[PDB]
């Protein structure tokens, strides 16, 4: 039978880490070969795979290539996807012996050297496309604003290059793209600052140590995080010291990794009619030392697929014979023929070569620290991220948040104690109006001259103005939304303090003329004093009208929020010191006449109200707290008011 | 002896970065042939100069290579200058284990001593030059490193070597930027990175786009720094490209003085070679073999290293001065030559044949800022010491190799104003004050026929005046102003002002009894003033808590950088500030008490006095004291005029009444 010297050589020593398992898949492929031999399908092909476990020593592979040429017979093509270094060697070798061949195994998008990968090919490649699945996630996990980092191993560096590649048409906010070498906690902070909500990393299972470490540091185990990686970062690495072994498992929990979908889910009669179930049965079993090297599925796949393209070009060559040498450039043309023809309903999947690209899907698991829910496999056909429904072990129902939160508004009022407050304020003002109607409507025994004289009803009126204007501007609490934009409640407080200072100056000029006569009609002069008060008042009123205390403030809040509301004027303390001075103007004469000696207690209550205004400034520094503070302020205000009323009520007792 | 043709592993980079030495190879081979001719030293073999064209066919090159490995005879070495495929074979050697022979690869790639076992290539990283450039930085006094690079894998290796040196340097790697294609963005970032000490790495055309970006930024100044090396060509700078858009004039201007260099790329002098050839005669022979355009002379300067390597092979030969029993394996003579390699170092005519750690060359390094674009190679780093012959052609920052981190700002840490008018009026006031004190004392000691029978209040008046004088001394110009003694003075100053404030309100004490007289013995007003002093001591403890006053101030810049730490001065906890506000509150209390009420004329004087005190309160409130250098001490004169009115009262009719 016309033998088939095949370039059946790859790094497969027992020392060769998976290369041992490579031999562990050799037998299987050999079995496949034996199967093919059992098939004897493309006789007279007597498949003489010129075989050499290349043992992975770069120089060993060198001398291999060497003898392969010199001593080695007319072998066929790339038993490969083994040793990235010597891979590259082959990459160079691509057209070497007028050469051309293909592995299919390694994801090393180093393979991308279509320049070099002109005269060579491969199928199982870099899962950067998982981005699309991730896009599917961006669909399914419903995110569009994400950042990531990597321990940029020259691979993982190249991987991040591929990531940038994936950022092609990235119709979603690549909310960041960090990276790392070892500075996990450092980047951990950096990215907590990047509003940690989701995470993908290219790092060593080794590097994974510090990874999980910085993780448990942040530990933002919620929609404030996401775990994304690959079994490339070694299998059982989580199964494989800073973080809590608890928090370690926590990281392993929900750990969203992914790798190749090892084989066809429908474990049916393969494209080779092999019940892929029975296929794998025999695989593990006859394998008899393991299940074959992780590519076991892809391993025997490539076996049969070599065979496939083999029979394909076998037809294409029956078109023409077995005398090909390395000189046979036309045979290389026929190779390119079967190469363009690298496409079929491959067993593991309708294995075609989308620019050499394996036609497949990729298992995607969310490790719940052992529940590696390999739910998803982007059927590269559609990259149809076939997810095992309900396999989701999602912390919340949160499909990946895209760096979002919640606007926490400030505003703080009870509106009922405040309703009760407005009620009581109206009550005080109304009782004031009533008692005044009495005192005037009953002002016939105008029996006070050489005392608080019988004309103090005017002062009572000034007090009524005070207390009413107070009721209003205090009832100016929390729903100004009608205007709430320098809503002229400025003028509310303005008229408030106006009536206030009016009532104040009433007793002021009273005691003024009083102590004056006490040394050794004047209603006009007192009215003049109050008028000058109101004059400076309207002056500063226009002044702050130029300032023109829309309710605006600022704060962040939790349950995540941000508070902002307060009325503050352009005169940050200018008008403030102004009011302070206006007040001291009275408080002085107050304490003065207090020393001079009825209305002394009135001046006392006034100074009390001054201390109250101080507390109000404090509340301005202070929320609904400050709201109740203003409430208590108005309370003390009406309190001094009724206190004044009680002095008159003494006469009602006399009455 | 017997010129047994030794299989000489030769594939010329017929295509190559400089695929013209590929020819010069033959010429160097000619030289070698000349050597093979002048085999007198040890003719005991010839070269089976297995000649091929490297031809940049990297993969196919390697194919033919193997073919040679697959071919006779027992071969010698590499015909390499550039790495990639060579580098591959270099990794490969041990398997066959032959002479790692490039020359024109400074490639940090050379460093893989593990892999780079047989390494042999003249070109070496100018990082040492960079380190010499560090020395030059030293010669610049530069110690703060700002750099970037179009991230060539070359420039990658660079960035490493950079980092290598920077570590070895232990100098401030002030900035490590980079580039890939057009970092004009990162250029603006460097603007943001606040350019003072600049260097970058790219290729003549990458360099072209670079200079384009440069002229764009136009940030040319002693801030900017065109620190470079001879990776590109002069014309690559000097000649302009149509693909550009910037101002070849402006950019040209920028190009001048651009710092760069190149090692001594050939025999500097024309001495008779190791082959008794003049470097002149070298260039002669160059021209001789120059059968094509000397313009088209690829590896022209390299051809120097080429025939050099010819002679160098010859050196190893005459060292060995048959042993052919080596295979790609058989390692006896292999190790023999390996020793000869550990022994490989000489004095070649191109330069004292210098084996770097990996045998690479080493010699003086011409060093040329693009001196008016006539890059004056004013340095020659004798790699032995990298001893830069500093020919000092520097047309540079000051004409000068200035230092890195070009920024040196001032600070207005204080001021004095000479206290000129200040200290003047200060001495004047102290004089008049002591004068009035003695005058009243003379008026004192004998009288009873005045308002009462004792000017005990004159004492508290003098106390306030003493406070005034003391503060003139205390917060004057002898604690951080004219006199330079703060480290103690400022320290001692912590007390000075404080002390004086004590006597402040002394004279006002009478008011209390006057208030009592407003009601209308000495124990009453005595206890009153005692309580005043007690409040004073309370605030003094508050200050002792609120201490550390002689403090820093105040942020500002200045106009050769300038800053203004404007007048670092008395500054402590504003708690004591509020305490002073409270003291002034008590004062205003006294003020109103006066507003209430001879002794009446005395009280009117005291009213004017409280008015002056109110004035002083503003200067207090003028603590802002923007022009503090022109603000303080008006209140001292206030106190002066106050005590003046006091004595004016106490003088004439007071004598008439009390004494005479």
């Amino acid at each position: 039978s016309p033998p088939l010297s095949i370039m059946g050589l790859m790094p497969l020593t027992k020392e060769v880490a998976k290369g041992s398992i490579g031999r562990g898949v050799l037998p299987a492929v050999e079995l496949a070969i034996e199967q093919i031999r059992n098939e004897s399908l493309l006789r007279p092909y007597f498949l003489d795979l010129r075989l050499y476990d290349t043992e992975c020593d770069n120089a060993k592979g060198l001398k291999a290539f060497y003898d392969a040429i010199k001593y080695g017979p007319n072998h066929l093509m790339v038993f490969g996807g083994v040793c990235p270094s010597v891979t590259s060697i082959i990459a160079e070798s691509l057209q070497g012996w007028n050469l051309v061949q293909l592995s299919f195994a390694a994801t090393t998008p180093v393979l991308a050297d279509k320049k070099k990968y002109p005269y060579f090919f491969r199928t199982v490649p870099s899962d950067n496309a998982v981005n699309p699945a991730i896009l599917k996630l961006l669909k399914h996990y419903q995110w569009k604003r994400v950042g990531t980092l990597t321990q940029d191993v020259q691979r993982f560096s190249e991987v991040r290059n591929d990531l940038t590649g994936v950022l092609y048409g990235e119709d979603i906010e690549i909310s960041d793209t960090e990276s790392f070498s070892n500075d996990p906690c450092t980047s951990v902070k950096k990215l907590k600052g990047n509003d940690v909500r989701i995470i993908l990393g290219q790092f060593d299972q080794n590097m994974a140590a510090k990874v999980f470490c910085c993780a448990y540091e942040e530990n933002m185990y919620g929609s404030k995080y996401q775990w994304i990686i690959p079994g490339w970062y070694e299998p059982s690495w989580w199964e494989q010291s800073r973080c809590l072994r608890k928090n370690l498992l926590a990281a392993m929990e929900g750990y969203i990794g992914v790798d190749f979908e090892p084989l066809s889910s429908k474990q049916i009669k393969t494209i080779s009619g092999k019940t892929p179930q029975q296929y794998e049965r025999e695989y593990n079993n006859k394998r008899s030392g393991v299940g074959p090297s992780k590519f076991h599925g892809y391993a025997y796949d490539g076996i049969w697929v070599i065979a496939k393209t083999l029979q394909r070009a076998m037809e294409t060559l029956h078109a023409s014979i077995q005398d090909f040498n390395y000189t046979d450039h036309t045979l290389g043309r026929i190779i390119l023929n079967a190469m363009n023809e690298t496409n079929f309903f491959g067993v593991t999947g309708q294995v075609v070569f989308r620019n050499g690209e394996r036609m497949g899907t990729i298992k995607f698991t969310q490790f719940q620290d052992s529940r590696e829910v390999k739910v998803g496999e982007y059927n590269a056909v559609a990259d149809t991220l076939e997810i095992i429904n309900d396999t989701i072990r999602f912390q919340g129902s949160e499909p990946p948040k895209d760096k979002t939160i919640i606007l926490e508004q400030l505003r703080k009022i009870s509106l009922p104690l405040y309703s009760i407050l407005s009620a009581l304020t109206i009550l005080g003002m109304i009782m004031a109006s009533a008692f005044l109607f009495f005192n005037i409507k009953n002002r016939n025994q105008k029996l006070i001259k050489m005392s608080s004289p019988y004309m103090n009803n005017l002062i009572i009126l000034g007090g009524m103005l005070s207390y009413a204007s107070i009721f209003l501007f205090g009832l100016d609490g929390s729903f100004v939304s009608e205007k709430t934009f320098e809503t002229l409640c400025t003028v509310r407080t303005w008229i408030l303090t106006v009536g206030y200072t009016t009532a104040f100056g009433a007793m002021f000029a009273k005691t003024w003329r009083v102590h004056a006569i006490f040394k050794n009609i004047k209603d006009q002069k007192l009215l003049v004093i109050v008028g000058g008060m109101l004059l400076i008042d309207l002056c500063i009123l226009i002044c702050w009208q130029a300032v023109d205390r829309t309710v605006e403030k600022y704060s962040m809040e939790p349950s995540i929020r941000p508070l902002l509301e307060h009325c503050e004027n352009t005169h940050m303390t200018i008008w403030l010191g102004i009011v302070y001075a206006y007040k001291g103007l009275l408080m002085l004469f107050g304490c003065f006449l207090a020393w001079e000696t009825d209305s002394k207690y009135i001046g006392m209550s006034v100074y009390n109200v001054g201390i109250m205004c101080i507390i109000g400034a404090a509340v301005s520094f202070l929320n609904v707290q400050f709201c109740i503070v203003a409430l208590v302020i108005i309370f003390c205000s009406t309190i001094t008011l009724c206190l004044v009323f009680v002095p008159k009520l003494i006469t009602l007792r006399t009455n | 002896s017997e010129r047994r043709a030794v299989y000489i592993g030769a594939l010329f980079p017929m295509s190559g970065g400089w695929p013209g030495g590929q020819a010069c190879q033959p010429a160097v081979e000619m030289a070698l042939e000349d050597v093979n001719s002048r085999r007198d030293i040890l003719p005991d073999y010839e070269l089976k100069l297995i000649h091929h064209d490297s031809k940049c066919d990297p993969g196919q090159a390697t194919k033919y290579l193997y073919e040679l490995l697959y071919n006779d005879p027992i071969k010698i070495i590499l015909m390499p200058g550039c790495s990639s495929v060579s580098t591959l074979v270099a990794e490969a050697a041990r398997m066959w284990n032959l002479i790692v022979l490039s020359y024109g690869s400074s490639s940090p790639a050379l460093s893989n001593r593990q892999r780079f076992p047989t390494f042999f290539r003249t070109h070496p990283s100018a990082t040492l030059h960079n380190p010499t450039r560090v020395k030059l930085f030293e010669k610049w006094g530069w110690k703060k490193i700002a750099t970037i690079q179009q991230t060539t894998e070359v420039f990658t290796s660079t960035l490493d070597d950079l980092e290598e040196r920077v570590k070895e340097a232990g100098i401030e790697i002030t900035f490590r930027q980079s580039f890939f294609s057009d970092p004009a963005v990162p250029v603006k970032n460097l603007k943001r990175q606040d350019a003072r000490i600049i260097v970058g790495l790219f290729y003549e055309t990458e360099a072209r786009k670079v200079f384009c970006e440069v002229y764009k930024e136009r940030l040319f100044g002693k801030k900017y720094v065109w620190f470079l090396i001879g990776w590109y060509a002069d014309n690559w700078f000097k000649i302009y490209d149509p693909s550009i858009n910037c101002t070849v004039d402006e950019m040209t201007e920028a190009v001048e003085g651009h710092i760069t260099t190149e090692i001594v790329m050939l025999n500097p002098a024309n001495t008779r070679s190791i082959s008794n050839m003049t470097s002149q005669e070298f260039v002669e022979k160059l021209t001789k073999r120059l059968k094509r355009h000397p313009e088209e002379t690829g590896g022209f300067q390299e051809a120097p290293l080429a025939y050099d390597a010819i002679w160098a092979l010859a050196l190893a030969l005459n060292k060995t001065s048959r042993l052919e029993d080596f295979n790609y394996n058989n390692q006896t003579i292999t190790d023999q030559i390996y020793r000869a390699m550990n022994s490989s170092s000489f004095e070649g005519v191109s330069g004292h044949v210098v084996f770097d750690a990996s045998g690479s060359r080493m010699a003086w390094t011409l060093i040329e800022q693009l001196q008016g674009g006539s890059y004056k190679k004013i340095g020659y780093y004798d790699s032995t010491k990298d001893d830069l012959s500093w020919s000092k052609t520097d047309k540079w920052i000051g004409g000068s190799p200035p230092a890195d981190q070009t920024l040196v700002i001032k600070t207005f840490r204080f001021l004095s104003q000479k206290l000129f008018i200040s200290v003047s009026v200060l001495s004047s006031l102290g004089i008049v004050l002591a004068v009035v004190c003695l005058s009243f004392n003379i008026y004192n000691s004998h009288v009873r026929y005045i308002q009462n029978s004792q000017p005990n209040l004159n004492n508290l008046t003098a106390v306030g005046c003493s406070l005034a004088l003391a503060a003139v001394f205390p917060l004057g110009l002898d604690g951080y102003h004219i006199g330079r003694n703060q480290f103690p003075f400022v320290c001692q100053a912590r007390l000075w002002l404080l002390g004086l404030g004590f006597s402040l309100g002394y004279g006002s004490m009478f008011t209390k009894i006057w208030w009592v007289h407003t009601v209308f013995e000495p124990w009453k007003l005595y206890a009153t003033v005692g309580l005043l002093v007690g409040m004073d001591v309370l605030t003094l403890a508050i200050w002792q808590i609120v201490d550390p006053l002689h403090r820093t101030i105040e942020t500002f810049a200045k106009e050769i950088l300038p800053q203004l730490e404007h007048c670092s001065s008395r500054k402590m906890n504003t708690w004591l500030g509020i305490f002073y506000g409270y003291k002034g509150l008590l004062l205003l209390l006294g003020i109103f008490l006066a507003y209430e009420t001879d002794h009446r004329a005395v009280g009117m004087a005291i009213y004017n006095v409280a008015v002056l005190c109110l004035i002083t309160a503003p200067v207090t409130m003028i603590l802002s004291s923007q022009q503090d250098a022109a603000f303080a001490f008006a209140s001292l004169a206030i106190v002066f005029s106050s005590y003046i009115t006091l004595v004016v009262l106490f003088v004439p009719k007071m004598r008439r009444l009390i004494t005479r």
